């Protein structure tokens, strides 16, 4: 059982696998190993997890900083916001899917 | 309408346990992450824990890691702290504070309660003496009088001049440790030099550690 | 730990002049940085975050500016209730530290004090101790000093001070010097003096008593 980071993430190498989505995180903090916050929503609205974050439970194994992580989720189709973090360093993205 | 309320705190012994406990009523508790920030009397703040709104995180500061415990009961409202190796750096007023997010992790401090006072010590409950401060200087100076509250532990004491309807003019200074362990604290009111005969003047000292609430009547010699 | 240090540690100025306070960090943190007031007596309150952004009911004066390593608060015009002591706050990362503070007083027209002194009561002697304890009422600036000369002799490690805060109504300070001793070493001595010296005073006043 781990505890959610608490540092800012980032947007590196921008993105499909017919159906998934795959997208790379950068993390600046040493409180690894924490869980990493990946989900999908429609935003300023008390962001609701729609879609389904394939990959299995992720988290930052070590305690070194920028650290590089691969991630692929199930995004809705249509317009998106993939959210990666929780709190007020929590990013945000857009995304469509093949309409 | 947040309101917060610290509850369960005190004195207790260097190496015992004490759990607090803080009930929040104006925010729906299941969406928003609370954490416990401290103050030592007389100094900053420093950062004691901070819990997740699921309760599936939880944080802590290196100097209470492995001590101290935070809890969460989403069912009552209700946020704890569990101090279970308190010692006598531990002794500050403990706050409940929410995170300005919901679902968050405690980056921010939105809303405070005002608190609730921990001192981890070796003495013990000791009541206060409350002597007179009699007023002379014989059209004086303007007229002072007041009261001497003295040797107690710990820190809480609260005094009122006529049942709270003296107010103005009146100085509640912050308490002295003394060089014995027990502080000393001074209460002073200026009235109308005329006056002294007229109205009387009593001090209210309330200790609610030793339970020793009393009116001391301040007569003038 | 990323440490936060504020600058100024102690501020003094007057009503409608814009005072800035500063925040360095010892490492980059962006503009994750809030500001909190607290009163003395009271909890803090937040007055804003992610730097420049006010918190809804602070006032319009408020300002917030910074980047990366160096921070600062600006109050555009001083107002009476702005009187509080300022804490700094990254939280970049955890654990989310603090600044050390920094204590805005309001400056005011120096202020002579009333002074007055106090004997030991009878009840107190009965039990077996003496104080006698000497008031500065509503004196500015605050930095003041009180002597006890018993029989014109300097007093030294039984007196024990203690400063209210600034009024809200006239901004002005007020400290309690309390002279203690046993009832054998007080009933020895005749009078009892403390010296008062002010920047607000022509010439170091005192007033006194003597029995024992």
């Amino acid at each position: 059982s781990y505890s959610l980071c608490t540092a800012a993430f980032t947007f590196t190498k921008i993105p499909t696998l017919h159906g998934t989505v795959t997208v790379e995180v950068q993390y600046a903090g040493t409180d690894g190993p924490c869980k990493v916050p990946a989900q999908m929503a429609v935003d300023m609205q008390t962001l609701t997890p729609v879609g389904r974050l394939i990959t299995a439970n992720p988290v930052i194994t070590e305690s070194t900083e920028n650290s590089k992580m691969m991630l692929e989720l199930d995004p809705p189709f249509g317009d998106s916001y993939i959210v990666i973090g929780v709190g007020e360093k929590k990013i945000t993205h857009h995304w469509h899917r093949s309409g | 309408e947040v309101q917060l309320l610290e509850s369960g705190g005190g004195l207790v012994q260097p190496g015992g346990s004490l759990r607090l406990s803080c009930a929040a009523s104006g925010f729906t508790f299941s969406s928003y992450a609370m954490s416990w920030v401290r103050q030592a009397p007389g100094k900053g703040l420093e950062w004691v824990s901070a819990i997740s709104g699921s309760g599936g995180s939880t944080y802590y500061a290196d100097s209470v890691k492995g001590r101290f415990t935070i809890s969460r009961d989403n069912s009552k409202n209700t946020l704890y702290l569990q101090m279970n190796s308190l010692r006598a750096e531990d002794t500050a007023v403990y706050y409940c504070a929410k995170d300005r997010g919901p679902r968050g992790v405690g980056e921010l401090f939105d809303y405070w309660g005002q608190g609730t006072l921990v001192t981890v010590s070796s003495a013990s409950t000791k009541g206060p003496s409350v002597f007179p401060l009699a007023p002379s200087s014989k059209s004086g100076g303007t007229a002072a009088l007041g009261c001497l509250v003295k040797d107690y532990f710990p820190e809480p004491v609260t005094v009122s001049w006529n049942s709270g309807a003296l107010t103005s003019g009146v100085h509640t200074f912050p308490a002295v440790l003394q060089s014995s362990g027990l502080y000393s604290l001074s209460s002073v009111v200026t009235v109308p030099s005329s006056s002294l005969g007229t109205q009387t003047y009593i001090c209210n000292v309330n200790h609610k550690p030793s339970n020793t609430k009393v009116d001391k009547r301040v007569e003038p010699k | 730990d990323i440490q936060m240090t504020q600058s100024p540690s102690t501020l003094s100025a007057s009503v409608g002049d814009r005072v800035t306070i500063t925040c360095r960090a010892s490492q980059s943190i962006s503009s994750w940085l809030a500001w909190y007031q607290q009163k003395p007596g009271k909890a803090p309150k937040l007055l804003i975050y992610k730097a420049s952004s006010l918190e809804s009911g602070v006032p319009s004066r408020f300002s917030g500016s910074g980047s990366g390593t160096e921070f600062t608060l600006t109050i555009s015009s001083l107002q009476p209730d702005d009187f509080a002591t300022y804490y700094c706050q990254q939280y970049n990362s955890y654990p989310w530290t603090f600044g050390q503070g920094t204590k805005v007083e309001i400056k005011r027209t120096v202020a002579a004090p009333s002074v007055f002194i106090f004997p030991p009561s009878d009840e107190q002697l009965k039990s077996g101790t003496a104080s006698v304890v000497c008031l500065l009422n509503n004196f500015y600036p605050r930095e003041a000093k009180v002597q006890w000369k018993v029989d014109n002799a300097l007093q030294s490690g039984n007196s024990q001070e203690s400063v209210t805060e600034q009024d809200s109504k006239d901004s002005t300070y007020s400290l309690s010097s309390t002279l203690t001793l046993s009832k054998a070493d007080y009933e020895k001595h005749k009078v009892y003096a403390c010296e008062v010296t002010h920047q607000g005073l022509s010439s170091p006043v005192t007033k006194s008593f003597n029995r024992g």
